[PDB]
């Protein structure tokens, strides 16, 4: 075919169908003139290896190169490789009716509902904007209503919001490792250029907001309409298909909301009173009255399902905060107080979405999911939770768990000196002592840091749970985990060689106070080790799902 | 294995596009084999409905009008 | 302290004193191409070796010889300039004097018939520019430099992975510069076995017959020999002492004395000891101790004469007597044990079949070129070319080196080619590494990888061209026509041009530089690459190869790396890593004498760095020098440890020794968890540049570094003052005491103005002098893109406060207020080339012309008479810029739209419109219009009005400068003529221009007069003759393709606001995407009323460890702090005495700081300037690992009345409440990346299919769907999405007649698919039957 400056691209075929004919037509001729049978035989070899050429090239002897010195591409390799025809074209396609965008957030969402931008949703949904543009008489013609949508005149922007209507369309962010890697949303249009993903399905499809980028697919028939509205639809997708647990699950700002809402201060601002209900607690939160952590008694009124489906109330005087008030006024009818009368966690919020799915079905569970995404997000706002360096508060008696360890490390190492041990032994009990003065670094900073609120009740002095900021992400479950407090706080420990054997002498240093440059190029050691195995067990893993879905 | 169990598939056109090719198809060639399509590749490659899902019940009334 | 730096003084928290100073940034780059290209009078580097390499060439004859003499490169065409606008390589021409010498034919002297010597143009080589690119066809380029395995011999082994029995076998490998590989190797069994080029293994003796040596010398080059020296009986052995260690006691000792060791009792050290003690030589052994020793010789008769025993035959009870009947004195027999003395050589030769040197070299010939019947000359000339020709074979000066240094040799000097010791030594240490007395090379050590740079890979190149036309050189000698013909008649350029232009224009390492801002240029090329041609592959690259190996310290940076597929792989050179002489990376150290650190510097590579004990740059020293402390933290051996203060040697130079300059630029790093680190360190250098540039307030100190060693600014390259400063141009004039005799002391600094960089971006230069300000050398006078007053500057300083806020910064999202917005802070000037090629095509030419059909008006308004857009035109998407139209025929009309056209009579339109248009969503400006026309092809009315615009600006231009000399020229001579004998009012009484008839007294003053007339008059003949260099190169012709008969290039500038789906960026990892922007009455508020600018979410900071970003807050409300005081000091117009004593607290600040800035020397006006400078916060310098501590950013703090929590009372915007707990609220140096969400937008709903499967094309760029690959039919597949599935592949992609029916049904409101069979599949099934096989649809 002649490329746009005249030049031609041909495919490798050509040259081995070529070199197949012109030994065939020399042998032919050779044949005719009768040659000695020394180069009739060279020809018949030659026009053997042409063909083994056309059909395989590269497994007899080496390889026909041309014109590149890159191997030509035989009939074979037309059809088999990641880049031949089955996997390439006939397992996997490129599509029309299909776009791609930037992910960000709308919290604002519900769960069936996606954001797509107007100039995406307006190219993608194009031939049914034309239906409708010559269905209303808008335009004589589709070129007529192409010419309108090409000017985009107000009036295809009401075509446009009436033909995405109840059209899903499916989103999907690659790679797509499980099935909820693709799930079909209502469209909202939206005036940006990045298409909005509910914050609920991230989990699911493995996504943050840092750049990632996910395509839309738009179903054409009534049956992939009814697909993914029925099968396909986010609000059908709240289990996993791995483990029946929730994977539309609550997340980092929405445990965190919940959770600082749902705890308690010993002498808080009202504490004491006694509330008609939660609506009374909201009334006292939003008026200043009362703090969101006062415990306080609430009467609570709530249903439970008898021995039949029917919904028999109790009320009574729960012992509650204000917070677990205000909290209690999105709980669906059938599931008991217990479930909020603590502070919740990531674990707690997963098993009360899990409990209503269970008592109470999907219709509840997907609009308590949403009330409870929505009322995180407002109190992880309400409440201020920052984070600053004094909040890495570092155990007052860690200089001097290192300088013990240090004092048994140099009697050890004197000890070597003085025969008494071998240097595996000698090793090894450092190793020992160190682990160790990391293990009560570590228990000095967590016990400075979970309980450090100590506090007034009617004037005597109390200990209770942290307010520290650092130790309500690690403890709610939003991010960080005990062993990253640690390297914020405490010391970051032991790290090994690219050997995979342990350095002996750790990093007593955490991140709130500097590595030194020492430290730090040890720390980078194993840094490297960490983000090579994520760069290239992707590939492994890949290959073990194609091999297990090719089996079964 | 889960690679030789996936080779070995009576399907030479599942077998062969999962991988080995050329040993596929020569074995499925010289022994002149038959593809029902019944799996989910087969149907992929042939653009058909997959016999899962809602495709199922297409494939059975295809088959029990094909066995009457 | 200068007059650029004390305008505005970063502050420096940074406490250990700075002994040497950064260097050159882009050295690597500019002093390999140095070597390459300069005339080298020896013969070692660049140009020079290579021609020496092949030259003199001589025939197969004695007749003729060409012979070379020098070579020249003469000035390139076009400046880089005009190369990026003609896109053409910047190149100078390779003239080079060959001599074709002649000798007659019979003499014993071969004397001279003559000598033809000319000159010869062999290709042209592509010039690198000042700051170490290269322009190739038109682009820059940076040529990456290549971490590879040096030349040498490696030991190495496999440690268990072979046998299933866990032993380790080991191997060597000769690996020349050029040439085959050379691998010994032990098999399971210990036999050593040689394979060369990887091929199947010889046993290691054959390579040892076809050198000449005998089994009788290889067994004395491998072993040492146990004498029996039998008297009459009683078998007399010769015995040292040491070779009965350990040995298994067949036999009591009994000489000298009676028995030492009676049997059942293995030797001891003890025994060895007394029996030496005894000094005991011959000893008495029995008869069974010999029966299995292996004889070292052949023993034959002298009554019939043949062999009685051969060499290396396990000696019997049988053969001794056999050579007792023959009166043997003396039976040498090999010293072989276990553990100390292996018989692996013997057991070697035992499993070969060679038993001479023919039988050797036909079995390696059998080997090397199988199938082809071996002759005695091919089994020699085979082995003799492999390893020991010369033209065949190199092991290089580095290879030599580190041969010999790995076999303990003294001299570093020797051959490229191998020897027979060369090989025996290897095979010996091979041998000595199996026994235990050696270790195996660490292949990963930076003293076994070398940097190979430009100037030595285009050197490669240029022999490899050289010999591609030294063969045909070679070939034209042979022929007869040798008396008649020049030298450049018989060089062919083309082979030789191709060589360098396959280099720089198609290598790996040749790559699109990276032009995002300073820091992307200056990564771009400090980068190191293992991959390549002679390097790795990134898909075969294993674990090891990508780890930081404790080498790595100081000389590559172990956090710059990507973080894909290639990790590891691509390296950064830290900040003062240099090259060795022989390519290996060196770093700097102070050397410790006496325990007092020296100020005296050594660059030590990283094998001699092994070898001493080198303290940290955290080790604390007095003023003297002794370190404070006694027992310092050192790296000794590649461990680290502590050590005495007076066992260190060396010591660091620096805290930033170990980063690279991309890490040196993060603030608070050590605070930085290193995979946060790498991700700073990558987006940094994908920052694009803002409108106005805003320098960090937290930076490190490297910003001016990397600001000024890119070539992004103006630099001053004399002081002077400023004469003319004007957004276009700086003119200085030069102080007297920089001025060199006969000049005008002008310099002239003519910048960039708004040009596309490679990545769109753009680069504009905006001159930071005023008009009469003083300069000083080294000054920068002009920013470049990203940079505020010399200063790197990437992004902006944002006020951040880290909270949840509503959901709208979860996972990693950022919410960004509309201030940020309205003050055009992250707004980008992006420049787009579009380019609109009118061909001759069959049917005609196609015409640029503003009469196009189908198409109104309207749509024609902004083209001038020649259908090109206007300069400064606002465009947006779907406007035609060029009108074209093509010439078609044959419109075969449909019988419907015939009889429409017979109804309405319109005619149709013979050509089609093909313009250029601007692409859909783009909305720009033109800025530049470029017409490039054919020879012989008539310039169009826009052409001609072009190049009269660039005839008058060339003239324009070179009349300017011409004024702005001789300007200076005339006031030197004013200068000089009242300087002695004085005309001081006559001078402007003589008209202006014969000042130069002026005959002056001269001691030295006429000389200087008539030296400034000279150059004066030279001046005017120089601009006279560029006037008509440049008219020539405007109105000349242009090279274009062929079949291209013009090119119109149209540039759009499009200004890009900031917007949701915009990722920004921090530099400690935290990037992000806005997810809103928020109105400003919404967004958090201090007391006073002050909103934030960007909220970002805490959850990010304590998972993902980087709590730099933290610091840098803290600090840049520190910061920010005090400019907030100074500014209001200078809106209360405070006194000059109260400015400069706040602002002396704030420079004095600190914990023992590095840094003195003393008040009291500058002026009232220089203070003031100084503050005005600071009244946007105060700039702060953080040493890398050498930074500002806690406490003092809490006393900075302080200083500026805030408190030194960090932590503020926020209120939310939209309430109007507090926010129940303290905000983190400072100031983030943020950064916009080039991932902009107009360039990711992309949708599709029909279009272009490929041809031969008819399925979407790729990309936005091609309008192109989206791969529903494997993995999403896996999910369809898993619910059960059946038609959802079945519409993807049929009715989407490739069901041809399928897809239209579906478009037509959409379009009248019928959802519903008729689907039909894939192209793809019919596709492949006759690509089946192509193959010999019946491939068939059973269609019952
Ligand atoms: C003169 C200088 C030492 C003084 C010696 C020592 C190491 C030698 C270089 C290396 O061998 C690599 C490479 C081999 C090529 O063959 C020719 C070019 C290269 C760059 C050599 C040039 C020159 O020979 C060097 C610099
Ligand atoms: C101040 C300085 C020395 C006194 C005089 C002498 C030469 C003068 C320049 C040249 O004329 C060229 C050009 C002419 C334009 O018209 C205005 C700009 C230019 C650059 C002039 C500026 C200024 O006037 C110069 C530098
Ligand atoms: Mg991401």
């Amino acid at each position: 075919v002649p490329l746009d400056g005249g030049r031609f691209a041909t495919s490798d075929l050509n040259d081995l169908y070529r070199r197949v004919i012109n030994r065939n037509n020399r042998l032919k001729r050779l044949l005719d003139l009768a040659a000695p049978d020394i180069i009739v035989r060279n020809e018949k070899r030659m026009l053997q290896e042409a063909v083994d050429a056309l059909l395989d090239n590269g497994r007899r002897g080496r390889a026909i190169t041309g014109s590149n010195k890159r191997p030509l591409k035989s009939l074979a390799d037309m059809i088999k490789g990641k880049q031949g025809r089955f996997r390439q074209n006939l397992l996997g396609k490129r599509v029309d009716y299909s776009g791609r965008s930037v992910i960000t957030v709308g919290p604002y969402l519900r769960l069936h509902q996606c954001g797509l931008p107007k100039k995406m949703a307006l190219e993608l949904f194009k031939p049914f904007i034309y239906g409708k543009l010559e269905l209303r008489g808008l335009a004589t013609t589709i070129k007529a209503a192409k010419k309108m949508v090409e000017r985009e005149e107000a009036v295809v922007w009401d075509i446009l919001d009436e033909v995405i209507r109840e059209h899903p369309v499916l989103l999907n962010r690659a790679p797509t490792l499980h099935r909820l890697g693709i799930q079909a949303f209502e469209p909202v249009l939206i005036e940006g250029k990045a298409i909005q993903l509910h914050p609920l399905v991230c989990a699911a499809y493995n996504a943050d907001f840092d750049g990632d980028q996910m395509a839309v697919h738009v179903p054409l028939t009534l049956e992939a309409q009814l697909e993914a509205r029925a099968l396909m639809m986010s609000t059908n997708n709240i289990l996993s298909p791995a483990n029946g647990e929730p994977i539309i699950v609550p997340s980092q700002d929405v445990v965190l909301g919940l959770y600082y809402m749902t705890r308690d201060c010993v002498n808080a601002k009202g504490e004491g009173m006694v509330l008609t209900g939660p609506k009374e607690a909201e009334r006292l939160y939003r008026s200043g009255l009362a703090s969101l952590h006062a415990r306080v008694k609430v009467r609570i009124t709530e249903y439970e399902k008898d021995a039949n489906g029917e919904l028999v109330a109790k009320t009574s005087l729960k012992d509650t905060t204000v917070g677990r008030a205000i909290l209690w006024m999105i709980v669906p009818k059938g599931l008991p107080y217990s479930i909020v009368n603590q502070a919740l966690g990531k674990k707690a919020i997963s098993k009360m979405l899990n409990t209503c799915y269970r008592i109470l079905g999907l219709k509840p569970t997907v609009i308590f999911a949403d009330q409870i995404m929505y009322t995180g997000f407002a109190y992880a706002a309400r409440s201020g939770a920052s984070v600053g360096i004094d909040d890495m508060v570092i155990p007052e008696k860690k200089h001097e768990i290192i300088s013990e360890a240090e004092a048994e490390v140099a009697e050890i190492q004197e000890q070597f000196q003085s025969g008494l041990v071998t240097a595996g032994e000698r090793y090894n009990k450092v190793i020992d002592i160190w682990a160790a003065a990391n293990d009560r670094v570590s228990k000095a900073m967590m016990d400075n840091l979970q309980t450090e609120t100590v506090i007034n009740r009617d004037g005597q002095e109390e200990k209770q749970v942290s307010f520290n900021s650092i130790y309500m992400m690690a403890d709610s479950g939003a991010r960080g985990s005990a062993a990253q407090i640690r390297q914020l706080a405490g010391m970051r420990g032991l790290m090994a060689k690219p050997d995979g054997s342990i350095i002996e002498t750790p990093i007593t240093a955490n991140f709130r106070e500097g590595l030194n440059v020492l430290q730090y190029f040890i720390s980078t050691h194993g840094a490297r080790k960490g983000l090579a195995d994520t760069a290239l067990k992707t590939a492994n893993s890949g290959y073990l799902t194609r091999r297990l879905v090719d089996v079964a | 294995g889960i690679t030789k169990a996936s080779l070995a598939t009576e399907s030479f056109i599942s077998a062969a596009s999962f991988q080995e090719t050329t040993r596929v198809l020569t074995e499925a060639a010289v022994a002149g084999k038959r593809d029902e399509l019944r799996g989910l590749k087969e149907n992929v490659i042939v653009g058909r409905l997959i016999p899962a899902g809602t495709g199922y019940a297409y494939h059975q009334d295809r088959m029990r009008r094909r066995a009457a | 302290y200068s007059y650029t730096e004390k305008k505005r003084i970063r502050k420096d928290f940074g406490k250990r004193p700075q002994v040497l100073d950064v260097p050159y940034l882009l050295s690597i780059q500019l002093d390999s191409f140095q070597k390459f290209i300069e005339q080298d009078p020896e013969g070692q580097y660049g140009l020079e070796a290579a021609f020496r390499s092949v030259f003199p060439i001589q025939s197969y004859s004695g007749n003729s010889e060409l012979q070379y003499v020098s070579y020249r490169l003469g000035e390139p065409v076009f400046d880089v300039q005009e190369c990026q606008i003609r896109g053409v390589t910047y190149s100078a021409p390779l003239r080079v004097k060959l001599r074709l010498v002649i000798y007659e034919r019979e003499a014993p002297e071969g004397t001279v018939k003559d000598i033809k010597e000319q000159e010869v143009y062999m290709g042209e080589i592509p010039l690198m520019t000042d700051n170490g690119t290269f322009v190739i066809n038109g682009t820059e380029r940076v040529i990456v430099s290549q971490l590879h395995r040096s030349p040498g011999v490696f030991f190495d082994s496999d440690k268990g992975k072979t046998h299933s029995s866990g032993k380790v076998l080991y191997n060597a490998r000769i690996i020349p510069y050029r040439g085959s590989w050379l691998d010994f190797e032990f098999d399971p069994k210990d036999n050593l076995f040689v394979r060369i080029d990887r091929r199947r293994k010889l046993p290691a003796t054959i390579i040892l017959r076809a050198l000449n040596y005998t089994t009788e010398q290889i067994l004395d080059l491998f072993f040492e020999k146990v004498i029996f020296e039998i008297r009459d009986n009683k078998l007399q052995m010769e015995l040292v002492p040491e070779r009965l260690r350990g040995e298994t006691a067949s036999f009591d000792i009994e000489a000298n004395g009676k028995v030492y060791v009676e049997k059942g009792r293995r030797i001891t050290a003890r025994h060895i000891r007394q029996l030496e003690k005894d000094d005991v030589k011959l000893i008495e052994v029995p008869v069974e101790y010999i029966a299995g020793k292996v004889v070292a010789k052949d023993y034959i008769d002298e009554s019939t004469g043949e062999l009685i025993c051969a060499a290396n035959m396990e000696l019997s009870l049988d053969l001794l007597a056999k050579l007792s009947q023959s009166g043997h004195k003396r039976i040498e027999t090999l010293f072989t044990n276990d553990l100390d003395h292996g018989p692996y050589i013997s057991e070697t030769l035992r499993v070969d079949p060679t038993n001479d040197r023919l039988s050797a070299l036909v079995e390696i010939y059998r080997m090397m070129r199988p199938g082809e019947p071996p002759t005695r000359e091919a089994a020699e000339s085979l082995f003799e070319n492999l390893f020991f020709s010369e033209d065949r074979y190199d092991l290089s000066a580095v290879g030599r080196m580190k041969f010999n240094r790995s076999l303990l040799r003294e001299e570093i000097e020797g051959s490229g080619i191998l020897s027979k010791d060369d090989i025996i030594d290897v095979m010996k240490k091979l041998i000595d590494i199996r026994n235990g007395k050696g270790e195996v090379d660490d292949i990963d050590h930076l003293g076994n990888r070398r940097i190979r740079s430009v100037g030595e890979m285009a050197e490669n190149q240029f022999r490899v061209g050289l010999v591609r036309v030294e063969r045909a050189v070679k070939e034209r000698l042979s022929l007869g026509d040798l008396d008649t013909l020049m030298p450049q008649d018989m060089i062919n350029a083309k082979p030789i041009s191709a060589a360098v232009k396959e280099f720089f224009g198609s290598s790996q390492l040749s790559q699109f530089m990276d032009q995002n801002n300073p820091l992307s240029e200056i990564t771009h090329k400090r980068r190191i690459s293992a991959l390549g041609p002679g390097g790795l592959t990134r898909e075969r690259a294993g674990f090891e190869v990508r780890d930081v190996h404790p080498t790595h310290y100081g000389r590559v940076c172990p956090i710059e790396t990507p973080e894909g597929p290639n990790i590891g792989l691509i390296n950064s050179l830290s900040v003062y890593a240099q090259t060795n002489e022989y390519g290996f990376l060196e770093t700097p150290y102070r050397k410790v004498t006496d325990g007092v650190v020296t100020d005296e510097i050594h660059y030590l590579s990283a094998i001699e760095e092994g070898n001493y004990v080198i303290a940290q740059a955290n080790s604390n020293l007095d003023e003297e020098g002794h370190f404070v402390e006694d027992l310092v933290t050192c790296r000794s051996k590649g461990e680290s440890s502590l050590f005495s203060r007076d066992q260190v040697d060396y010591m660091d130079v620096s805290t930033q020794q170990v980063v690279s300059v991309g890490a040196s630029l993060i603030p608070f790093l050590e605070h930085d968890d290193a995979n946060r680190a790498l991700m700073g360190a990558n987006m940094q250098r994908q920052a694009v540049p803002t409108l106005r540039a805003d320098k960090p307030l937290v930076g490190t100190g490297m910003e001016r570094a990397v600001a000024v060693d890119s070539g992004v600014t103006a630099v001053a390259k004399r002081g002077g003052v400023v004469q003319y400063v004007d957004a276009s141009r700086i003119v200085i004039k030069v102080n007297e005491d920089e001025m060199y005799p006969g000049e005008a002391g002008i310099d002239i600094y003519n910048l960039t103005k708004y040009t596309r960089s490679n990545q769109n971006t753009c680069i504009n230069q905006m001159p930071c002098v005023s008009l009469g300000e003083p300069v000083e050398r080294g000054d920068v006078l002009a920013d470049g893109p990203s940079t505020d007053l010399g200063e790197l500057a990437l992004g902006q300083n944002m006020r951040v406060a880290f909270m949840p806020w509503n959901g709208y910064n979860f996972e990693d999202s950022i919410l960004v207020s509309e201030r940020v917005v309205q003050e055009d802070r992250f707004t980008t000037i992006h420049i787009q080339e579009l380019a609109c090629v009118s061909r001759d095509t069959k049917l005609g030419p196609e015409e640029i012309t503003a009469d196009i059909p189908n198409v109104g008006e309207a749509a024609l308004s902004k083209l001038d008479e020649s259908g090109i857009v206007y300069i400064g035109a606002e465009v947006t998407g779907g406007d035609i810029l060029v009108g074209k139209v093509t010439p078609k025929g044959e419109t075969q009309l449909t019988p419907e739209e015939k009889l429409l056209r017979a109804i309405f009579g319109e005619k149709a339109s013979d050509v089609k419109d093909s313009s250029l248009r601007v692409p859909n969503g783009v909305s720009g400006t033109v800025i530049d219009v470029q017409v490039f026309t054919r020879d012989g092809v008539e310039k169009d009315k826009r052409a001609l009005e072009i190049e009269e615009m660039q005839l008058k600006q060339a003239k324009k231009d070179l009349s300017e400068e011409l004024q702005i000399l001789e300007a200076g020229l005339f006031s030197r001579i004013r200068a000089v003529l009242v300087a002695g004998g004085v005309e001081a009012e006559k001078l402007d009484k003589l008209p202006r221009d014969r000042w130069l008839e002026l005959g002056l007294t001269d001691e030295e003053k006429q000389n200087q007069l008539e030296q400034l007339a000279e150059q004066y008059d030279e001046l005017k003949h120089e601009f006279e003759k560029k006037l008509e260099a440049k008219r020539r190169k405007i109105t000349q012709g242009d090279d274009l393709a062929p079949g291209v008969l013009k090119i119109v290039k149209v540039y759009l500038a499009v200004k890009r606001r900031i917007q949701p789906g915009d990722k920004m960026a921090g530099r400690h990892g935290n990037k992000g995407v806005i997810s809103k922007i928020n109105p400003i009455e919404d967004m958090p508020y201090d007391e006073n009323g002050t909103p934030v600018d960007i909220v970002l979410n805490p959850l990010g900071v304590p998972s993902r460890m980087n709590i730099g970003q933290i610091l840098e807050t803290h600090l840049g409300m520190a910061a920010k702090g005090i400019g907030d005081k100074i500014n209001a000091m200078l809106k209360q117009q405070q006194e000059v005495a109260k400015l400069r004593e706040f602002i002396q607290r704030a420079y004095d600040l600190g914990a023992d700081v590095r840094q003195k800035v003393d008040l009291s020397t500058f002026s009232d006006e220089e203070v003031m300037r100084l503050a005005e400078n600071l009244r946007k916060g105060m700039p702060i310098a953080t040493p890398v690992f050498d930074g500002a501590k806690e406490a003092e950013i809490k006393e900075l703090l302080k200083l500026g009345d805030l408190p030194t929590s960090g932590q503020i009372r926020l209120y939310d915007g939209r309430t109007g409440e507090q926010f129940e707990r303290p905000v983190t609220v400072g100031y983030m140096y943020m950064l916009k990346l080039n991932h902009l969400v107009d360039d990711k937008m992309h949708a599709r709903s029909t279009g272009s299919y490929s041809l031969v499967t008819q399925q979407p094309l790729g990309g936005k760029a091609q309008f192109g769907g989206q791969r529903f690959g494997e993995m999403e039919v896996w999910a369809l597949e898993a619910y059960g999405a059946a038609y959802t599935l079945q519409e993807m592949l049929t009715v989407k992609s490739d069901d041809v007649n399928g897809r239209t029916k579906m478009y037509k049904n959409i379009v009248d409101g019928n959802h519903q698919m008729e689907p039909g069979m894939p192209e793809s599949f019919n596709v492949l099934l006759k690509e089946i039957r192509s193959l010999g096989i019946n491939i068939e649809l059973e269609d019952e």
